[PDB]
């Protein structure tokens, strides 16, 4: 009929939280003792009960999880534009940078704004802005505004928890180290891309 | 009738209704501009 | 930086807490990072693929439930 | 506590749940014509309103047979409003769904005959407000109303109310689901004088 | 680590608001994507 | 004050922000408004 600790999990008072939180996409990290420690305890059923949905669960060695369907998934699924990618890929190096250290991992959006535009060809975002901006202060300030919009989105998703009463600042999580999935691999990032893909964590664009 | 929460959920509860209510005024003038630049436009064809 | 090298009373108290947290930090940061790319090629293999990105755009997955339809 | 009652599980455990609750999450209005899903929420009604109740949300049966998901100001699954088009559109769908000439067509009807229904019997004002707030009442206007009533159609066919019928869209017949849209003018009198009440209130 | 306490009545009303301030930045969203299709439409008229 | 320790939000009530902070340039406290001692 249900396995005993499947049918004695289900019944946890937590359980409705993480069910509804993790379809809609949610990373849980390290931070969230309580669900995380519920889910340690029952990964193995958890993962049974879920592939019967026809979706994955997968504990990256990170220590974080996530939900991924498949093609034949009863759940949708879906994607993110190339900006916030970009952001994605840009909080994975923050969190590496050893100058950091100094900022006990609190940071700023000032400072994201700034070192993005010293590796972005300028113009290769001002198109994906706006393509008659060459540089205009106006259209500076949409990039400015388009960043704290793809923020907040990726925010939804659990990358990073916000702080304090002013949204200038925030933190960042463990569960970035997602972003890393192409360099993963010392092989040539294409054919990397191609096993990723294979694999279900991507899709071409 | 009392619910306890820690206080770093309360915390990015905080944050993220501050950084949304920001966004939301923002993109409420960005479409304004938008309106207005389509208007201007239409008034200067004809 | 040598990281970067090779990989009245109650005043008192509040600063301990504070260096207490900082070495909670730097251990979580040794922890986290160090193992995983004890050699450095992760970093720069990251910074190089930012930077020639726009070369082959892609997008991850993640799942999104159907939101619920309701009326008035 | 009481882990589980046995029928709880005995009820999810039967294979074919999955699909039953990932669409009733999203709404659906599961009748009669899924003579298997209703035989299965008949068996076990009770303790899926039990359980569900855990997300603050009322597994309701209307009188007519059909089930729907209504949750309340604290819900803890995502909900979403549709727009007034929608429920334009799903009014006079309940409206066609009595008309006496259906036991003729068997419940077939095509999108001319609900697209001329709506212009009809709708104020063409408010209408062109809806499909471009700049719009200059124009036919490109008519146009792109067209192409907006065939899309909401569509999301109300993913509600379930409607079927598309063999491997055209330009056939589909209606199911008795559609009353959630006239369960307001349950009154006694002519189901065509409440109707035009209500939409000529605004309501 | 510290905690903090909160009525129902209290709670209740940033969860209904931060849910109310979604929406209405998607439904903004999708209706800045019609508004720019058509400016777009209208710049290729005038070129 | 008698707590003898400052916080950034008393600071800025002392562009607005970004000048603010270009005239600063401290301790981190998450649990401090602001979450910055000086």
């Amino acid at each position: 009929v249900m396995p005993v600790k499947l049918a004695q999990a289900l019944a946890n008072p937590l359980f409705p939280a993480l069910d509804s939180a993790l379809r809609s996409g949610r990373h849980i990290g390290l931070d969230e003792l309580d669900n995380h420690a519920f889910l340690m305890d029952f990964q193995e059923y958890l993962e049974e009960f879920y592939a019967r949905y026809n979706v994955e669960l997968i504990r990256a060695p990170e220590g974080f999880f996530y939900l991924r369907p498949r093609s034949t998934t009863l759940i949708p699924r879906s994607v993110l534009s190339e900006l916030d990618m970009m952001v994605g890929k840009i909080l994975c190096y923050l969190y590496l940078s050893p100058e950091r250290l100094a900022n006990e991992g609190i940071f700023t959006q000032q400072e994201l704004y700034d070192e993005l535009l010293t590796l972005a060809d300028e113009a290769k975002l001002l198109k994906l802005v706006n393509n008659r901006s060459t540089g205009s202060d106006v259209d500076r300030q949409k990039l400015q505004e388009k960043v704290r919009s793809s923020l907040n989105r990726l925010r939804r998703l659990g990358m990073v928890w916000f702080m304090g009463h002013d949204s200038s600042k925030f933190r960042i999580t463990e569960s970035v180290f997602r972003f890393g999935a192409d360099v993963r691999a010392g092989d040539d990032p294409r054919e990397a891309q191609r096993r990723l893909i294979r694999d279900g964590e991507a899709m071409p664009i | 009738d009392l619910v306890t929460i820690p206080r770093d959920v309360w915390n990015d509860i905080q944050g993220y209704i501050d950084s949304l209510e920001r966004e939301n005024d923002s993109l409420k003038n960005q479409l304004m501009e938008a309106d207005e630049y389509v208007a201007e436009l239409e008034e200067k064809l004809n | 930086q040598l990281l970067n090298k090779d990989w009245i009373i109650s005043w008192g108290q509040q600063s301990i807490d504070l260096w207490i947290g900082y070495d909670r930090h730097v251990h979580k940061f040794i922890r986290t990072a160090i193992d995983m790319d004890k050699n450095r090629v992760f970093a720069q293999r990251l910074r190089q693929s930012v930077q020639t990105y726009f070369d082959e755009p892609w997008a991850l997955t993640y799942a999104n439930a159907d939101r619920l339809l309701d009326m008035r």
